[PDB]
């Protein structure tokens, strides 16, 4: 009855296979013939962060669009006013070894994580001056690689022992521990409801779970090779991922597939950042050769690229009105675009 | 205990098994419908002249 | 100008500029080394032949006014192209490989690691500082067994310092960059001079840094 | 006819293949951060000095010796053979701070780059050109303040201190001569400094970079100085075509430092090939 | 909790020299910009002195500029005010205040208890007018106070420095709205403040006992920091 099993989830499996064929009517560019191009969508640097030393990991916006996380690996995770290009805080980590940052909705915590399996929750408005350490979540066994807040008072983490999970913070224990991923779960993305969330691994299958409940939901496995990054759409009904094998595709939850696949023949390099734009009609890429591409989320066509960097880009994302899309590479810069 | 391992996996199979999945055509129609409605108010394809934008 | 009083907030942004300058200075002065290998290789012998949260095991020590940090990252029980592109930066790859090499075998295992890891696009110029431990157990192992087990292709006596020299040339032939080098030692009987050894060999890196750093190289 | 708009086309030619050769490596410090360290500040230093030659110094002593003499006045000349000298001095001078950096590199490896930050470097580069100042400036604008009269005609243009023996040994063998002994004296502890130690290139390419450099440097900067040594004596037996080809082979030190001491260095070339690619 | 525990006050004779100091306990002091203000045994606050973090930039007043200095031992953390040639115009009771900047920050949040300096006997700042004396209270209600600058305050980065502090009788001053709209932190909910570039108001609703004292607003846009004269509540 192994191989019994084995076979059953092959029948399942093919079962899946021909809902996802019988519910496929149509492609995405059959309907993109009509809306015109956007053209050459080129942006210019409006401000430049000169602020690290060694490479920058990552990077988070503030909900009021206007503050800003870069965690890089000098052991320095430093938030930064970016109309005015000043430094608000620069916080010492206790490992300089940092994959991940986070910025609470309320923006009163900083998260922060990496090979130290062990994330990290700076408080920020200490009525002492300074930040300390509040708590201190440490219940993996791999690494750490992305972290997002729901609110101030819970964490979904994902790591790299195949699993994820969601911590309570002001207990500090691990309230549910999301698995059933076979690789190293290496992104991470709440809904703009923050009612359920997808996570992507090293095994192509970016699944979607839900927080509430604590079990997986869907499942979609389209790649080829190891997921980098996701972002949903801005109506929580889809989302982007990049991955290793220099594409990026587009899933659906309602119909439970992939939709569109941006690649194109110049690109032999893979993805580190994914994002939307506000409406999501544009698509945000970085890159391992230094550049970051623009596409359209519809038409699937490069719409221009933002290059500038020494290094691979390893960090992107908009804010949350559209204003500005803020890159981070291995160069330690730290740009702004229009 | 192979089996168990095996139990739980079918069983998420199963419980994924049950999911509503609509056309294409009305996934694509609505994520259309939405960047029409919202390309209004995006900054990024609709460059803001820069009166207002705050990164002058 | 028309700064309001946010003047305080960009002198408060120049001093932790200062701040972060002055801690870079402070962490640059030291020498980070990257220690790899098997499990069982011998390298927590090495580690404990420095004489000074289970996912990277850091030991900090100094020598001669050089702070020494060395981080073992064999507790990270993952694929290791995740996490390798931020070891970059590092001064050297310690490498241990033991001298028992023909169970389950090894010294193949060991030397696929090794190209592995001298041949990844990220280390493409750092240079493999490589230790080879249990060597008093080499020799008896060759004092009755012959270790062609493990090199059927090998031509030469069955004495110690020509297998020695046999296995050297095996591992210093999987390297192919021209700006990166490999040292190697014997260990496990040695008392502290294998860090001596490490000392020597990472100023010979240094000065070549500083040589290919100054355009004379 | 020919043979002044040979030479004139010549003359131009190596004066604007200088002036783009140092102004890509000024671009390459400048729209790089990758570069962007203090020896290439001194490289830097380096270019700014050899701007100014490559600016006015060659083309106006190429107008000089197809016209013949100086047409212009005796405060053009002076003033233009004052600038032109003291920027040569200050490009010998940050060449000299150069290969200084380089012996401590080298032989305090660890310690140098403890020993120093970005305002030593910035005191190094300012007490050379303000020592090739002092040096060379006071020394020729107030020269004819001294004897009372201009001893150079209107015709020609050169040293007015020429006739003196004494100061000319003594500004001779203070702005060549101890500069190139000193940089043989710590490129030959370079050379054997830079030694593996322990047990082909390792030696050879510093070997072999150090002779390319202080050879080029020898054999650009010498005969000079040999001239203006032997003309306090010897004024007779000197015509003018061996300070025709003096000059131009000491102009051309200013081309051929890019490619002896920025396009040895292996990511500038990389750098070079990417403004050569954009 | 933070302390700020100031000393070196008494019946001092005119024309000489005293010391203030500030010893501050409970927080990172090192990176505070610090205060003096003082204020008369019977009139409103006014600004003395600021030394920032760091001791990089020092700020006085006009009307003691010269006389006076300040200075601040950060190993000792310690704020130090030497002051020289003493006139019969000092006497008054002088609080050291924390005054941290940022974006987003809320400067003057907390004060010292104020030392006193009685002695014995022997231009174009914007000025700011509280046009209110004082009016009487009750519970229940709700109330509200103005203050109206000279110089518009709503600076081109678009705040409005605007500052409303609540002195307690026999208190030192609470900090309540801080930049015209931004409430306080660990302040009650039932205050608010608005205003626009010159005239300003605060709407404390549903007034209890403890909310009665002295309310005193202060510009921030520029150096000198003038305060206005402070309306007094009084119960019933
Ligand atoms: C450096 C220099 C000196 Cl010091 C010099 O000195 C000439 C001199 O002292 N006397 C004194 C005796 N009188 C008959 C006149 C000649 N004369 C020249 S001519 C030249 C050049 O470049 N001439 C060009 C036309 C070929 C020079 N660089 C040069
Ligand atoms: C280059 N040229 C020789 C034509 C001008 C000059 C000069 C003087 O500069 C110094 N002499 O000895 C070394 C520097």
């Amino acid at each position: 009855e192994l191989d019994q099993l084995r076979q059953e989830a092959e029948q399942l499996k093919n079962q899946i296979r021909d809902a996802r064929k019988a519910c496929a009517d149509a492609t995405l560019s059959q309907i993109t013939n009509n809306i015109d191009p956007v053209g050459r969508i080129q942006m210019r640097t409006r401000r430049t962060l000169r602020g690290h030393l060694a490479k920058i990991y990552a990077m988070h916006w503030g909900t009021d669009s206007r503050l800003l996380v870069s965690a890089s690996q000098d052991g320095k995770l430093i938030i930064w006013d970016s109309y005015t290009t000043n430094k608000v805080h620069a916080i010492p980590l206790r490992s300089s070894w940092v994959m991940t940052c986070a910025y609470a909705p309320s923006g009163n915590y900083v998260a922060c994580g990496g090979l130290d399996n062990i994330c990290s929750i700076y408080n920020l408005k200490t009525r002492e001056g300074n930040v300390r350490v509040s708590r201190e979540l440490a219940g993996h066994t791999g690494y750490l690689s992305c972290c997002r807040f729901l609110d101030d008072n819970q964490i979904v983490t994902s790591s790299g022992d195949t699993t994820c999970a969601l911590w309570d913070i002001e207990t500090g224990q691990q309230t549910t521990t999301f698995t059933g991923h076979t690789g190293d779960v290496m992104s991470l993305s709440l809904a703009p409801d923050t009612r359920l969330f997808v996570s992507g691994a090293c095994d192509a299958s970016a699944k979607l779970w839900d927080v509430r409940e604590g079990m997986c939901r869907q499942t979609f496995t389209g790649h080829e090779s190891d997921i980098n990054a996701i972002c949903f759409f801005p109506n929580g009904n889809a989302f982007a991922t990049g991955s290793d094998d220099a594409t990026c595709r587009l899933f659906d939850l309602r119909a439970d597939q992939e939709l569109m696949t941006y690649s194109h023949d110049n690109i032999i390099c893979g993805i580190t950042s994914v994002s939307f734009s506000k409406s999501g009609r544009l698509l945000l890429a970085g890159y391992d050769d230094f550049n970051c591409n623009v596409w359209d989320a519809l038409k699937a066509d490069r719409a221009g690229v933002l290059a500038g960097h020494d290094n691979r880009v390893s960090c992107l994302g908009v804010t949350d009105d559209g204003m500005a899309v803020a890159t981070g590479s291995w160069d330690s810069f730290l740009k702004i675009w229009n | 205990a192979s089996i168990a391992q095996a139990r739980k996996l079918v069983e998420q199979l199963k419980m994924e098994a049950n999911i509503d999945r609509i056309k294409v055509s009305k996934a694509a129609a609505d994520l259309m419908a939405y960047c029409e409605a919202h390309a209004k108010e995006d900054p990024l394809l609709t460059p803001v002249p820069a009166s207002e934008n705050p990164f002058r | 100008t028309l700064s309001a009083e946010d003047k305080a907030a960009v002198e408060r942004s120049k001093m932790i500029e200062k701040n972060l300058k002055e801690d870079g200075i402070s962490a640059a002065k030291d020498v980070k080394l990257l220690l790899l290998g098997a499990g069982e290789s011998g390298k927590s012998t090495i580690v404990k032949q420095m004489k000074i949260t289970t996912g990277i095991v850091e030991t900090h020590f100094t020598f001669k006014n050089l702070h020494f940090r060395l981080f073992d990252v064999g507790g990270q029980r993952s694929e290791r192209k995740k996490w390798i592109h931020c070891f970059e930066d590092v001064t050297a790859i310690i490498f241990c490989v033991a001298l028992s090499g023909y169970d389950q075998n090894r010294m193949h295992e060991s030397l696929m690691l090794f190209d592995s890891i001298c041949n990844n696009k990220f280390f493409i110029d750092t240079s493999i500082i490589l230790f080879l431990n249990k060597k008093d157990l080499f020799g008896e192992k060759i004092k009755k067994s012959p270790l062609t087990i493990c090199f059927p292709e090998y031509t030469g006596p069955n004495t110690y310092e020509d297998a020695a020299a046999y296995i050297q040339a095996q591992f210093e032939s999987k390297n192919r960059s021209p700006n990166k080098e490999i040292y190697c030692h014997m260990t496990c009987a040695t008392d502290t001079n294998n860090i001596q050894v490490v000392f020597d060999a990472v100023t010979d890196i240094i000065i070549a840094n500083n040589l290919r750093g100054c355009g004379l190289y | 006819t020919f043979e002044v708009v040979f030479i004139v086309l010549v003359a131009g030619s190596l004066s604007l293949v200088t002036i783009i050769g140092n102004i890509l490596v000024m671009v390459s410090i400048k729209v790089n951060r990758h570069l962007q360290t203090v020896n290439n500040y001194f490289l830097f230093s380096l270019a700014c000095a050899d701007l100014i030659i490559g600016v006015f110094s060659m083309n106006l002593y190429t107008l000089y010796t197809v016209i013949g003499y100086w047409p212009l006045g005796p405060v053009v000349c002076d003033l233009w053979l004052a600038l032109d000298y003291v920027v040569s001095n200050a490009s010998v001078m940050n060449l000299l701070i150069i290969s200084f950096d380089r012996y401590f590199c080298v032989t305090k490896p660890l310690t140098y780059p403890v020993k120093r930050t970005t305002k030593m470097a910035g005191m190094m580069i300012a007490a050379a050109w303000v020592l090739s100042f002092i040096l060379w400036a006071p020394a020729i604008l107030f020269w004819q303040f001294i004897v009372g009269v201009r001893t150079v005609e209107d015709g020609e243009c050169y040293i007015q201190f020429f006739s003196n023996a004494a100061v000319t040994f003594g500004t001779a063998i203070a702005a060549f001569y101890l500069p190139v002994i000193i940089m043989t004296v710590l490129y030959w502890h370079i050379s054997r400094a830079s030694k593996s130690r322990i047990k082909p290139s390792r030696e050879k390419k510093v070997t072999r970079t150090i002779l390319a450099i202080l050879l080029a440097f020898i054999i650009t900067w010498a005969p000079y100085n040999v001239m203006v040594l032997i003309n306090t004596f010897c004024a007779p037996c000197i015509p003018n075509t061996v300070w025709t080809i003096g000059y131009w082979l000491c102009y051309i030190n200013s081309t051929i430092n890019p490619a002896c001491y920025a396009l040895c260095n292996a990511t500038f070339k990389k750098t070079f090939k990417h403004l050569l690619m954009c | 909790d933070v302390q700020l525990v100031e000393s070196g006050g008494g019946l001092v004779q005119p024309g000489g020299s005293r010391k203030l100091s500030c010893s501050a306990s409970g927080f990172a002091f090192s990176s505070f910009g610090m205060h003096w203000v003082r204020q008369a045994p019977e009139k409103g606050l006014e600004w003395v002195a600021y030394i920032s973090s760091g001791s990089g930039t020092i700020y006085y007043a006009d009307t003691v500029k010269g006389r006076f200095t300040i200075s601040r031992d950060d190993p000792k953390n310690t704020l130090f005010l030497q002051m020289t040639s003493l006139r019969s115009e000092d006497t008054a009771m002088y609080y050291c205040v924390r005054s941290i900047y940022y974006y987003g920050s809320s400067p003057f949040d907390f004060w010292g208890q104020g030392t006193t300096l009685t002695v014995s006997s022997g231009g174009s700042d914007i000025v700011m007018t509280q046009a209110t004396s004082s009016v009487p209270v009750t519970p229940g209600e709700s109330v509200s106070i103005s203050c109206r600058s000279s110089k518009s305050l709503l600076h081109s980065n678009g705040n409005t420095y605007l500052y409303w502090f609540l002195q307690r009788p026999g208190q030192s001053p609470q900090l309540l709205i801080y930049r015209m709209s931004n409430l306080a932190s660990g302040v009650p909910d039932r205050f608010s403040g608005s205003g626009s570039g010159t005239a300003f108001t605060l709407t404390i609703s549903r007034l209890e006992a403890e909310d009665v004292g002295v309310y005193y607003c202060m510009q921030h846009l520029e150096y000198p920091l003038t305060f206005g004269a402070g309306t007094k509540l009084e119960l019933k």
